[PDB]
């Protein structure tokens, strides 16, 4: 009963803590991409619009 | 400051283009003038020169 108890303990909490992390990926990969590209944003803006002013 | 330097990039050849025209004009006015101020009178220099 020990050896059975503690088994199920530990298989509820091995399976979830991955799954729940795999919540992270979603945000934190959106978050990373979009402020990314934000950032080649940023960059493109200035390039064509200081040299078509320039001009 | 990419920008910046793409804008002085255009700018360079027409610097450097707006600085060969004046120097031509200035030459032309020169060639131009050099008729009524006399056409063949050069060889004065020359000859004291040589």
């Amino acid at each position: 009963e020990q050896l059975a108890n503690a088994r199920r303990d530990y298989e509820a909490e091995i399976a979830r803590a991955r799954q729940e992390a795999a919540k992270i990926v979603a945000q934190a990969q959106e978050r990373a991409k979009q402020q990314e590209a934000e950032i080649i944003a940023q960059a493109r803006r200035e390039a064509e619009r200081l040299k078509e002013e320039a001009r | 400051a990419q920008a910046e330097q793409e804008r002085i990039r255009m700018l360079s050849e027409a610097k450097s283009q707006i600085a060969d025209l004046v120097t031509l004009t200035a030459s032309r006015v020169l060639g131009a003038e050099l008729q009524a101020r006399g056409h063949d009178a050069l060889i004065a220099e020359s000859l004291a020169a040589l």
